[PDB]
């Protein structure tokens, strides 16, 4: 049995996911232009995406590099929120040879495996560029004997805060001893996680002091000043215009998420906008009426789901106070995206104020409450009313709009893992579905569920003896036995069932698998390591 | 620098060489004790501000250079999280350092409907400081209680917090940033219940946290 | 009541410094191994007391305060605290 | 009535309590058992007598409270009125806690199947939104029947 | 015995102290004995018969979620699936009758390498070597091999830069169970299969059982992973992923 192995390859036996809306009244050629409308989109978003991935790596290349080449010390650099993913390339010097070396936290147990590491990689890439040597730091004192030209040695320390900082220090104090060789230039750059002080407080004073003669601290994460979180909120602006609206719960529910994520920011942006663009594609019918082409393709379902719109119910209120009217409204452009747009060219170009989150922005203009988001730069009292929009309100806008009113998003990216598993486990009514073994289905509870409202309502130890005995008097003894007697086919079955203690057999035998069951989940533990008496609960519902 | 600022404003130059290295002597050999390199540090990161007070009124009286050149004889000078992640780092201080048969006489707020009693708290408060020492260990589930506790909010708001995939995530971050610690440090699983979690920031540091965010942590420890 | 006090981040470098000139040690460190294999075994293993700060590593003395009040001159400003 | 503690109560009171609310007999003695097995160990029984007949209510007028939003108010309302309180944050303060002590227990959850409730909507709208399903219906657009009645009241 | 039941306060609440006349010191040594065979003859006839045409009535509801799992992979998710129950045969039947063949006619089978993660001997150079058979990557140069470093990681890294200029074809349906089995929970194991999830050519369908499963992952595996998480709860009895432990202990 392959369920018995470790792995196991299979080569098993041999057009497009999007499914039939319109509770299976689709056309089919309206599903397949839903799919390229969602791959032409989605295409639009990536494309602006990846060259924006490819501007910031450039952009931090060439800030390190104007940081790396601007006596007897260190040219230290500090890359505070860096995730030690940078390629750092450097300079092609003339009759000089400039080396990367790198080095990680697993790649440092101790100082004589650094060093090793760090002249292997010397000795490797110099000749590599251009007989053994020992792999100390006499070859780099005897650099120029073998080479003819001098060095230039970047120390690039990836995850520092991981690292062991006596190692570090004393590997740094080693480092110290070739600033005696007239053609040696070190630099370190230290990718920093969380701040300068806590790893001041790590290194000597010696080491401190050592450090502080030529350095530079270089602030650098992917949430610095929103520049990069708001070009990839643009890029999604600038794809769904004119088509697609985002409602003001939607981008609240942007900031939330992005607000309790720090070092990747972007990914979790990108995510997001991307799920919601697939959720759009795949549930909404009329993804086909997003470009004016198909406007001769709408039929009576089409006009029985776009009926029950709230606009529309205050549109014809209004008027009381189909399909070319449904038609008319699609030459309208919702201009929002532009006013912002021009918001934060103004602001960045005029005004000279960088530091803003467009997607806050987006938020505030949503509901109406620009100028109080406004308020806290105190330099756009001259020009708030130029600055100022009113939300205009647009018919049929709800079919043509990413939210999240189902808890879809929440469910799908965020979801309340542990307390849905408690959810389940407690209630199992949602899951289980009602409807040979239904006489027991309507009095047994599955026998996890039952086990899980015995052990929520114990203490967090149980005696399992007792916690059995509970269990056993929640089964019915009568029904059971009837369930297991119900099939004649099986003799040692029937042997078991009319001895006077097969209830109490059954009871256990369910019960332990139920025990075990919640040991692999982690619900409870032993409190022994030869020992089965008591337990302990380590889930508490929620929490 | 020296010469610069005086073509810009050679025994007299050796004489205030010399008192430069005895005011730094003076000042600072209770802090680098004999250590000759430690005083050479020193002395190089304070020249040249030094220098930069030199005028033609203080270049021939010393006591006026040594009053105008003041501030660096006085101190040293040598040196160079989301919101779920900061109320976990505080919840794990909490943990850490207060004993855990005291948890239901501090943050236990709710109303009842059944019978019973919390707890009364510590009878006499001991003098050890426990900040002083090093830190204890706690659970994941007690961690996310202390969290949910003090973590800021009609019939579906759901005003706890629920430990979700967010919480869960910036934990193994905290971790893997190392200002969570284990007992294990190689080849530890996450998910064994015999697996034990401590705090490893200063006092100082979790001080900066909480008042980031302006929960008042030192009232829990007074 | 009765001289500059220093704050913790300037008694960090004698701190440093009496640790260096063997005042202090850390707590049951067994220090210079006897040989290449136990001080290679050593090498590749990371001790409990280099992973936490610095102002909670357990230290023990290599001089005691009697000691200390023996050779301490009479007529020094803190002879008379070395008696408790 | 929320506030005042430590009292002991008949069955002729909580059976005329639920007759307020027009909740069947089976359902009326289920309020009264889940009384009965927590009186000597309680502090205030009109909270539990309060949250047992709300969160019935809240269960056996699921149709109405889909056809009509103002029943949530209207019962909200009827108590708040009876309860001799001003304030609308005790009642659901109070069901809410109460719910954490009835929300296990199997009556209740064969209540929840006989009406088909499950906080809200039924088993087929439950079980897609627990999946996750990207198909499931959203609060957005308004519902058949109430487009229907609507058009009803237009002409 | 508790005013309050689950919140942070039911957690404070049930740790009291409990006085030694309370203690209940009743074991199991007081129990009914059972033989070891009829603990497989009563779970085989209460797995096979109780509650069984509600778990196929579900098994059809959620079966009707395959092409949005499939949607979910093309567009560069991996599938991570929870809830109470095995999820073997769901992801066996999922990833082999349902999305290998579609995948291939859609890209016009594939193969599908089975880890099972219940399994404590699942070791992860194997498991790379199953994956070098498969995909059979370049090997690495001198330079490469760096000095002592792990090889099937840096391996890995070498793919990831190689196949990010491929065209977006599934070649392989990684498929996971147990993602936080005792085996595969470590470090390295973990670290390899974010790394492979990183690749668009892989589709990543993994189970987690842990109710503590998402303490696993930083915010680098986190990104790395890219999971769609869906509930599947569906109170199957762990038959097989019972077979590495004991019930009469």
């Amino acid at each position: 049995a392959d369920a018995q192995r470790s792995h196991y390859t299979v080569y098993p036996s041999l057009h497009i996911p999007f499914v039939k809306l319109l509770s299976g009244k689709e056309s089919e050629v309206n599903v397949e232009k839903r799919w390229e409308l969602y791959h032409q989109l989605h295409s639009h978003f990536h494309d602006q995406v990846d060259h924006i991935i490819d501007n910031i790596e450039a952009d931090l290349k060439a800030e390190i590099s104007d940081l790396l080449y601007s006596r007897r010390c260190f040219n230290t650099i500090f890359l505070l929120g860096s995730d030690s993913t940078t390629k750092i390339e450097l300079k092609d010097e003339s009759s000089r040879y400039n080396v990367l070396i790198e080095l990680t936290p697993k790649e440092s147990p101790n100082v004589r495996m650094m060093l090793r590491r760090s002249m292997y990689k010397l000795y490797s890439a110099a000749d590599a560029e251009e007989n053994d040597v020992s792999y100390d730091l006499s070859l780099v004192e005897n650099f120029k004997r073998l080479f003819g030209k001098d060095l230039a040695m970047v120390f690039n320390f990836k995850d520092v805060d991981s690292i062991n900082f006596n190692t570090l220090d004393n590997f740094i104090i080693l480092l110290k001893s070739a600033f005696k060789y007239d053609h040696v230039k070190i630099s370190l750059i230290f990718n920093i996680n969380t701040n300068l002080s806590n790893i001041e407080k790590n290194l000597r004073q010696s080491t401190i002091r050592l450090l502080k003669r030529n350095y530079h601290k270089l602030d650098v994460s992917s949430n610095k000043g929103f520049k990069y979180g708001n070009q990839i909120f643009q890029s999604f602006l600038d794809t769904v215009d004119g088509k697609l609206n985002l409602s003001d719960r939607f981008v609240e529910f942007i900031l939330s998420k992005m607000a309790n994520n720090t070092n990747h920011n972007l990914q979790l942006l990108t995510k997001m906008l991307d799920y919601s663009l697939m959720s759009y594609f795949f549930q909404n019918a009329f993804s086909v009426f997003i470009d004016p082409v198909n406007v001769d393709f709408l039929n009576d379902d089409y006009l029985k789901i776009l009926s029950r719109c709230p606009t529309f119910m205050f549109f014809v209120e209004g008027l009381i106070k189909l399909e070319e009217f449904f038609v008319e409204f699609l030459v309208r452009e919702n201009p929002i995206n532009g006013h912002a747009k021009f918001v934060a060219r103004f602001l960045e170009e005029e005004l000279n104020i960088t530091n803003f989150n467009l997607i806050e922005l987006y938020h505030n203009l949503l509901i109406g409450k620009l100028d109080s988001y406004l308020d806290r730069w105190s330099a756009c009292k001259e020009y708030k009313d130029r600055l100022h929009f009113e939300p205009i309100d647009t018919i049929f806008q709800e079919l043509f709009t990413l939210d999240n009113r189902s808890g879809l998003l929440t469910q799908s990216i965020f979801p309340s893992y542990k307390s849905n598993i408690e959810d389940n486990l407690l209630s199992w009514e949602q899951v289980l579905p009602s409807l040979l073994s239904g006489d027991l289905d309507k009095i047994m509870a599955p026998v996890l569920g039952q086990l899980f409202k015995l052990y929520r309502e114990a203490n967090m130890t149980i005696n399992i003896y007792d916690f059995y005995i509970a269990f056993r008097e929640t089964l019915p003894k009568e029904e059971i036995l009837n369930f297991i007697r119900k099939d004649p086919s099986n003799t040692k079955l029937l042997e078991l069932a009319e001895t006077p203690d097969a209830f109490d057999k059954v009871a256990l035998i369910l019960f332990m698998q139920a025990i075990f069951a919640f040991e692999n989940m982690g619900l409870i533990k032993f409190q022994s390591t030869k020992s089965y008496d008591l337990v302990e609960k380590c889930v508490w519902r929620g929490i | 620098c020296l010469r610069k600022r005086i073509i810009e404003e050679d025994d007299q130059f050796q004489n205030v060489a010399a008192n430069f290295i005895h005011l730094i002597v003076q000042a600072f050999h209770s802090y680098t004790g004999n250590d000759i390199f430690a005083l050479n540090d020193l002395i190089d990161f304070k020249w040249p501000k030094y220098v930069s007070r030199i005028t033609k009124e203080n270049i021939f009286e010393p006591l006026a250079l040594y009053k105008s050149a003041i501030k660096l004889f006085l101190s040293t000078d040598d040196n160079l999280l989301s919101i779920i992640s900061k109320y976990l780092l505080i919840a794990s201080y909490i943990c850490s350092y207060l004993e855990p048969r005291y948890d239901a006489s501090i943050f236990s707020r709710k109303t009842r409907i059944i019978q019973g009693r919390a707890a009364y708290g510590r009878r006499k408060k001991k003098e050890v400081n426990p900040r002083y020492l090093q830190p204890s260990l706690f659970a994941i589930e007690r961690l996310l209680a202390i969290f949910q506790a003090i973590f800021p909010i009609a019939l579906r708001e759901e005003s706890l917090m629920k430990a979700n995939i967010e919480v869960f995530q910036n934990l193994s971050e905290l971790h893997t940033l190392k200002l969570i610690a284990t007992t294990m440090n190689k080849n530890i699983d996450y998910l064994s219940p015999k697996v034990r979690w401590k705090v490893n920031v200063p006092w100082e540091i979790i001080k900066e946290i909480s008042e980031s965010v302006h929960f008042n942590i030192s009232d829990y420890f007074s | 009541s009765r001289i500059k006090l220093w704050l913790k981040k300037d008694v960090k470098n004698v701190w440093e410094n009496l640790v260096q000139l063997d005042f202090f040690t850390e707590k049951s460190a067994v220090g210079l191994r006897d040989n290449a294999t136990a001080a290679f075994y050593a090498s590749n293993y990371q001790f409990q007391g280099t992973m936490i700060p610095f102002d909670l590593r357990s230290y023990q003395m290599q001089i005691i305060l009697q000691e200390l009040r023996r050779i301490i001159p009479k007529s020094n400003m803190y002879y008379s605290w070395t008696q408790l | 009535l929320l506030v005042k503690k430590y009292c002991k109560m008949t069955t002729e009171e909580i059976i005329r309590l639920c007759n307020d609310f027009e909740l069947p007999r089976e359902v009326a003695y289920k309020i009264v058992d889940e009384y009965n097995i927590n009186a000597s160990r309680l502090v205030c029984p009109w909270q539990l007598v309060c949250g047992l007949v709300l969160n019935c209510t809240f269960i056996v007028f699921n149709e109405r409270r889909r056809k009509d939003p103002r029943i949530d108010h209207f019962i909200v309302s009827k108590m708040c009125s009876l309860m001799l309180t001003s304030k609308v944050d005790d009642v659901i303060e109070c069901v809410k806690l109460v719910k954490e002590l009835i929300i296990g227990e199997k009556w209740f959850r064969d209540l929840q199947i006989r009406y088909d409730d499950f906080d809200g909507i039924r088993y087929d709208e439950i079980i897609f939104r627990k999946l996750g399903s990207m198909l499931q219906t959203t609060n957005i657009l308004v519902t058949d029947d109430q487009y229907n009645i609507w058009k009803k009241r237009i002409e | 015995a508790s005013s309050f039941l689950d919140t942070f306060e039911g957690y404070f609440d049930q740790r009291k102290i409990v006085r030694t006349n309370a203690k209940s010191r009743h074991t199991m040594s007081m129990a009914p004995d059972v033989t070891r065979e009829e603990f497989s003859l009563v779970s085989n006839f209460f797995n096979e018969n109780f509650q069984k045409r509600p778990r196929q009535k579900l098994f059809e509801i959620q079966k009707k979620m395959f092409p949005q799992y499939w949607f979910e992979l093309t567009q560069g998710f991996s599938l991570l699936f929870y809830g109470v129950g095995s999820k073997r045969n769901f992801l066996e039947e999922f990833a082999i009758d349902y999305l290998s063949p579609k995948i291939a006619y859609s890209q016009l089978s594939i193969p599908c390498l089975i880890l099972n993660g219940y399994n404590p001997s699942c070791n992860y150079r194997d498991v790379f070597k199953e994956i070098t058979d498969l995909l059979v990557p370049a090997e690495l140069t001198r330079s490469e091999t760096k000095y002592w470093g792990n090889h099937v990681i840096l391996q890995i890294q070498k793919m990831i830069d190689f196949y990010k200029n491929q065209p977006l074809d599934i070649k392989l349906i990684l498929v996971v169970h147990n993602l936080d089995g005792p085996s595969i929970r470590k470090n390295t194991f973990q670290t390899m299969l974010s790394f492979l999830s990183v690749i668009r050519q892989i589709a990543i369908v993994a189970s987690t059982d842990h109710i503590y499963a998402p303490l696993l992952w930083d915010n680098m595996k986190a990104q790395n992973y890219n999971f769609v998480f869906h509930d599947i709860s569906n109170f199957e009895p762990s038959t097989v992923e019972s077979t590495f432990q004991d019930v009469m202990k």
